[PDB]
C-alpha cells in the first residue's frame, strides 16, 4: 500500500484548525502498523500431524526392532537409560541462560540495533 | 557386534546424500536468513556514523 | 500552518517533545560527533516506545 | 476440550507447579534440589529396570548372568547357559 | 509413398513462419534462446518485436535483459520497441541488477539511443540500487562499454564514474585476452579522460597498458601517456610500475 | 515458490550465525601489505573468491555429525554415525576434498624414503578423521551394551526391588557413562569439524593480485 | 502491540527441502539392487510350488519378547536339506 508517513502528510492537511488536535488521535491509529490480531486457534497442522504420526510410527517400529534383537532386553532399558537424561535436561538446564546466551551468540541480537539518530534527522 | 555393513557403498551414499542436503539447506535456506538478518545490524552498525553526518549535512532544518 | 507542521513531526515521532524548543541550538555543533550529549542518549531511548 | 490444547495445559502444571520434592517435604532428607534431581534420574533408571524385568521375568536372559539364579528354578531352562537346551526345556515346561 | 508424404509434411508441418507462430507467447525467452542458437533472421525478428511490444510495460527484469540481449544479437533496431525497453527500465530502475543493466547498456550503445532520463536511471541504479562490489563482479569489457556509452552521450555522473572505475582491476583486466584488454583499456582510459574523472583505480588501466607496450600503437601510447600525466596531477603523485617486489 | 516468514532473533538462527561465525574464524583471511580501499577491492573480492568454502564445509559438517550423534542418545533411536560406513565415508570425504583443492591448486594431478612417510602419514588422514567418529561412537554404546547387561543381571537374580544398593551404584555408573556419552558426541562432532578446518585449510592459500602499478606520493 | 500472534498463526513446518532428503534415503534404502536382507531370488518354478510356510525361514522371524534367546516365530520348512 501506500506509505505511511504521506498519509500522515495528507489527513494532517486536511484538517481545519479547529478539527486537528481531536483527529491527531485517529490519524496516529490509521498511521500505526498492522499487528494481527490473534486469528482462529484450528488443531495441529497436516505437516504437524504427519510429523507426530511419523514420529510415533518411527518409535513403534524401532521398539519392535529393538524387542525381535537378540539382547532385547538390554535395549529397552537403554531407552530407559536415555529418557532418564532427557527428563535430567529438562530439569538441569537453565533455559533462559541458554536463551540468552544464544542471544549473545549472534552478533545482531548481541547488541541493541544502532543507526539512525534523531538528531541528523529532524524535519523543520 | 555388527561392524561391517550390508553395503558401504549404500552407506557412504547415505551419509552423502544427508551431508549435501545440510549443504543445500545451509547455503540455500539458513544462510540467506542468516546473513539478511546479521548484516542489517552490521551494515546499520558499520554505517551509523558516515549516515548520521552525512544525513546532517544534508538537512537543512538548523 | 506551523501547528499541523508539528503535528506531522509528532505523530511520525514525538520524543521530539522531550528536547524544548530554545535549548535546541545549544545542543548542535559543527560536526555531527560534537553534538551534545544532554539529550541524545534519553531521546533514544524515549523512541522505542512505552515498553 | 481440544485434545491438544488441554493435555499442553495439564502437562505445563504437571511440569512446573507439580513438584515432589516439596509436596513430599524432600529438603529435610535431601541437600539440594540437584541432588533430588541427581537421585530421581538413578530412581528413574531403578524402576525401569525393575519394571522391564517385571513385566517378563520367567524368560532366559541374553545377558550374561553373574553365576547366580532367580529364584528357585536352580537347574531349569531360566538358569541354562546353553540356549538349543533352554529352548528345548522351555517347550516341556509350557507343556503345563 | 512415405518419402514424399514425409518430405511434403515436413516442409509444411516444418518451416520458419509456424515456428515464428510458436514464439508469439513468450517472445524474450523464445528470442533469447533462438539468438544464441545462431538463428538470427530481421524477416522473424520484426514480428518478435511486434508481437512483444505491447507485452513490454510489464515485463520482468530478466525478459527485459533476454529481449535487449537477442535485439543486440540479430542486430534489428526499433525505436518504438526499445523506447518501450526504455520506459520500462526507467519506471522499474530499482529492480534491476548491474549484470542485467550492462547487458542492456551494451545494447543501447551498440546501435545510437539514450535518454537522459535513461541515463540518470541507469546511473542511478549501478550507484545506489545495486552493490557497490557488482562492477567488481562484471568484467572489465561491459564496465569499458558502459563508459563509453556515458561519454558519448555527454552525460556525466560522478558517482556512477566511481562505482564503475571500482570494476577496473588487474584481476579484471587480467581476465581479458589481450587483444580485448587493448580495446578496453584504450576506450576506458579515452571515457576517464572525456570525464577528466582520475580514480585511483585508474592505476590499473594504465598499467594494464604500460605493462604490455607492444601491442599499443605509437598514437595509442601517446593518448595512454596522455591520461597518465592528467591522472599523476589529479591524483597528486607519479606513476610507478610495481613489479613481483 | 512461496518461502516462509522468519521472525528476526530467534534462537535457531542465533544459534547457527554463533556456529557458522565459529567455523568461519577458523580459516581467517590473510590481512594484506597494502590499505584496503576501492583500488584494494577487487583483489579482496578475488582472494575470497580463491579461498575455499570452510565456514560453509565445517558448519555442514558439524551439523550433519552433531544430528547424527545426539540421535544415539535419543530413546529407541540409534547413531547413524555409530555404522562403519557412514562416518568413515564423512572422513574420507572430506580428506578428498581436501586432497581435490590442493590438486585444483597445483595443476590436476598427483605429485628418497621421505615422500613416501609423509604421503602415508597424509593418506592416513582419510582413515583416521572418519573412524577416530565411527570407533567413538561405538566406544559408550557399547560399553553401555554390556555394562546395563551386568545390571539387568543384579535384579533379575536376587530379586526385583531387593539389594537396592548393588544396583543403584551400577545404575550410578550407567547414569554418568550415558552423560559421558553426550559429552563426547557433541565433541567429536567438534573434533571432526576443527580436523576438516585444519585439513582443508592446507591448501587455501593463493597468492595476492594486489595492484601492479601505483601513483606513489 | 506485537507481532506475536501473527507467528503464533503459522503452524509447525518441516524444513523446506525435507521431502527430498526423505526421498533420498528412502530411495538409497529401496534401490539397493540385492535382495532384501535374508531373501534370496529363486526361479518362478520353484516359487509358485514352494508353500508359504516354506518360503519362509525362521532366522527372518525372531520372536518378539523371547523367553529364551533364539525363539523364532515360523519353523520354516519341515524338509532339512
Ligand atoms: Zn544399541
Amino acid at each position: 500500500e501506500g506509505n505511511s508517513v504521506a498519509g500522515i502528510i495528507k489527513s494532517v492537511n486536511e484538517t481545519s484548525g479547529a478539527n486537528l488536535l481531536s483527529s491527531l488521535k485517529t490519524i496516529k491509529a490509521q498511521a500505526a502498523p498492522i499487528y494481527p490480531a490473534a486469528a482462529s486457534s484450528t488443531g495441529y497442522s497436516t505437516q504437524a500431524k504427519i510429523a507426530l504420526f511419523g514420529a510415533l510410527s518411527w518409535i513403534l517400529y524401532r521398539a519392535d526392532g529393538q524387542s525381535k534383537a537378540h539382547e532385547w532386553i538390554v535395549d529397552l532399558n537403554l531407552n530407559v537409560l536415555q529418557a532418564a537424561w532427557l527428563i535430567s535436561f529438562s530439569s538441569l538446564i537453565p533455559f533462559r541462560a541458554v536463551y540468552f546466551a544464544f542471544r549473545g551468540m549472534a552478533p545482531a541480537t548481541a547488541s541493541t540495533l544502532n543507526g539512525l539518530k534523531t538528531f541528523s534527522s529532524i524535519s523543520l | 557386534m555388527k561392524l561391517l555393513p550390508e553395503s558401504l557403498q549404500q552407506e557412504a551414499a547415505t551419509a552423502a546424500v544427508v551431508a549435501s542436503w545440510v549443504l543445500w539447506h545451509l547455503d540455500t535456506q539458513l544462510l540467506p536468513t542468516i546473513m539478511r538478518e546479521h548484516k542489517l545490524h552490521a551494515c546499520w552498525a558499520a554505517a551509523a556514523k558516515r549516515y548520521n553526518e552525512k544525513l546532517f549535512k544534508l538537512n537543512p532544518s538548523y | 500552518r506551523l501547528l499541523k507542521l508539528w503535528a506531522k513531526r509528532l505523530l511520525v515521532s514525538p520524543e521530539l517533545a522531550i528536547v524544548p524548543l530554545n535549548e535546541f541550538d545549544a545542543q548542535l555543533a559543527s560536526k555531527f560527533e560534537g553534538i551534545s550529549p544532554k539529550y541524545q542518549e534519553l531521546l533514544s531511548a524515549v523512541a522505542q516506545g512505552n515498553k | 476440550m481440544a485434545v491438544t490444547s488441554f493435555l499442553g495445559k495439564a502437562f505445563e502444571k504437571y511440569f512446573y507447579d507439580f513438584s515432589a520434592y516439596e509436596q513430599f517435604g524432600l529438603n529435610r532428607f535431601l541437600s539440594s534440589k540437584g541432588q533430588y534431581v541427581a537421585l530421581r534420574h538413578v530412581g528413574f533408571v531403578m524402576v525401569g529396570v525393575n519394571v522391564l524385568l517385571a513385566a517378563n521375568f520367567p524368560f532366559n536372559p541374553p545377558f550374561p548372568t553373574i553365576g547366580m539364579c532367580p529364584a528357585g528354578w536352580e537347574g531349569t531352562w531360566v538358569c541354562q547357559a546353553d540356549k538349543a537346551k533352554a529352548l528345548e526345556m522351555y517347550k516341556e515346561w509350557k507343556k503345563s | 509413398p512415405s518419402q514424399n508424404l514425409v518430405s511434403t509434411f515436413a516442409n509444411k508441418v516444418i518451416v520458419e513462419e509456424n515456428l515464428v507462430n510458436v514464439a508469439e507467447i513468450d517472445v524474450p525467452f523464445w528470442s533469447y534462446w533462438l539468438s544464441s542458437a545462431g538463428f538470427t533472421s530481421k524477416d522473424a525478428f520484426v514480428k518478435f518485436a511486434e508481437a512483444v511490444k505491447p507485452k513490454v510495460a510489464a515485463l520482468s527484469t530478466s525478459d527485459i535483459t533476454n529481449l535487449t540481449v537477442a535485439f543486440k544479437r540479430a542486430n534489428y533496431y526499433d525505436k518504438d520497441l526499445f523506447t518501450g525497453i526504455e520506459a520500462n527500465v526507467s519506471a522499474n530502475f530499482t529492480k534491476f541488477e548491474t549484470e542485467q543493466l550492462l547487458q542492456i547498456v551494451a545494447t543501447f550503445d551498440a546501435f545510437n539511443h539514450s535518454s537522459v532520463a535513461f541515463l540518470d536511471d541507469v546511473a542511478d541504479s549501478i550507484t545506489y540500487c545495486n552493490h557497490y562490489l557488482a562492477p567488481v563482479r562484471a568484467g572489465a569489457d561491459e564496465l569499458a562499454t558502459l563508459l563509453t556509452y556515458y561519454a558519448k552521450n555527454g552525460h556525466e555522473r560522478a558517482d556512477l564514474l566511481a562505482t564503475v572505475a571500482r570494476g577496473f582491476s588487474e584481476v579484471s583486466l587480467g581476465k581479458l585476452s589481450a587483444a580485448q584488454r587493448k580495446d578496453t583499456v584504450l576506450s576506458a582510459l579515452k571515457a576517464f579522460q572525456t570525464f577528466g574523472f582520475y580514480p585511483e583505480s585508474i592505476e590499473a588501466v594504465i598499467g594494464a597498458a604500460l605493462v604490455s607496450p607492444a601491442e599499443y600503437s605509437a598514437e595509442e601510447l601517446k593518448e595512454v601517456e596522455a591520461v597518465k600525466v592528467a591522472a599523476e596531477n589529479a591524483l597528486g603523485g607519479e606513476f610507478v610500475l610495481i613489479q613481483e617486489g | 515458490s512461496s518461502v516462509r516468514d522468519v521472525k528476526t532473533g530467534s534462537l535457531p538462527t542465533n544459534f547457527l550465525t554463533g556456529v557458522y561465525r565459529f567455523w568461519r574464524s577458523q580459516n581467517p583471511a590473510e590481512k594484506p601489505h597494502d590499505p584496503v580501499n576501492d583500488r584494494l577491492l577487487p583483489a579482496v573480492v578475488d582472494a575470497s573468491d580463491k579461498r575455499a568454502s570452510i565456514g560453509t564445509w565445517a558448519t555442514t559438517f558439524f551439523c550433519t555429525i552433531i544430528s547424527c550423534n545426539l540421535l544415539g542418545l535419543m530413546p529407541f533411536n540409534e547413531a547413524p554415525t555409530s555404522g562403519l560406513g557412514f562416518a568413515t565415508g564423512l572422513g574420507v570425504s572430506v580428506w578428498a576434498t581436501a586432497t581435490i583443492l590442493g590438486l585444483s591448486k597445483t595443476g590436476f594431478k598427483f605429485p628418497f624414503i621421505f615422500v613416501p612417510l609423509e604421503t602415508i602419514s597424509y593418506t592416513f588422514r582419510a582413515v583416521s578423521l572418519g573412524v577416530r567418529l565411527w570407533v567413538n561412537m561405538l566406544a559408550g554404546h557399547t560399553l553401555l551394551h554390556i555394562l546395563t547387561g551386568m545390571a539387568l543381571a543384579l535384579p533379575f537374580s536376587l530379586g526385583f526391588f531387593s539389594m537396592v544398593p548393588a544396583t543403584f551404584g551400577v545404575c550410578c555408573l550407567l547414569s554418568a557413562l550415558v552423560g559421558l556419552e553426550y559429552l563426547v558426541a557433541v565433541l567429536q562432532s567438534g573434533v571432526f569439524s576443527i580436523l576438516s578446518t585444519v585439513y582443508v585449510g592446507e591448501f587455501n592459500h593463493d597468492k595476492f593480485i594486489g595492484p601492479a602499478a601505483k601513483i606513489v606520493k | 502491540m506485537s507481532y506475536s500472534a501473527y507467528f503464533a498463526k503459522a503452524g509447525f513446518q518441516f524444513p523446506a527441502g525435507l521431502s527430498a532428503l526423505v526421498a533420498g534415503i528412502v530411495a538409497l534404502n529401496v534401490c539397493t539392487g540385492r535382495p532384501t536382507k535374508g531373501t534370496k531370488e529363486i526361479s518362478n518354478a520353484e516359487y509358485n510350488a514352494t508353500p508359504i510356510g516354506y518360503l519362509q525361514s525362521p532366522d527372518q522371524h525372531p520372536t518378539a519378547f523371547p523367553k529364551v534367546p533364539g525363539m523364532k516365530d515360523v519353523h520354516g520348512s519341515p524338509h532339512h536339506h
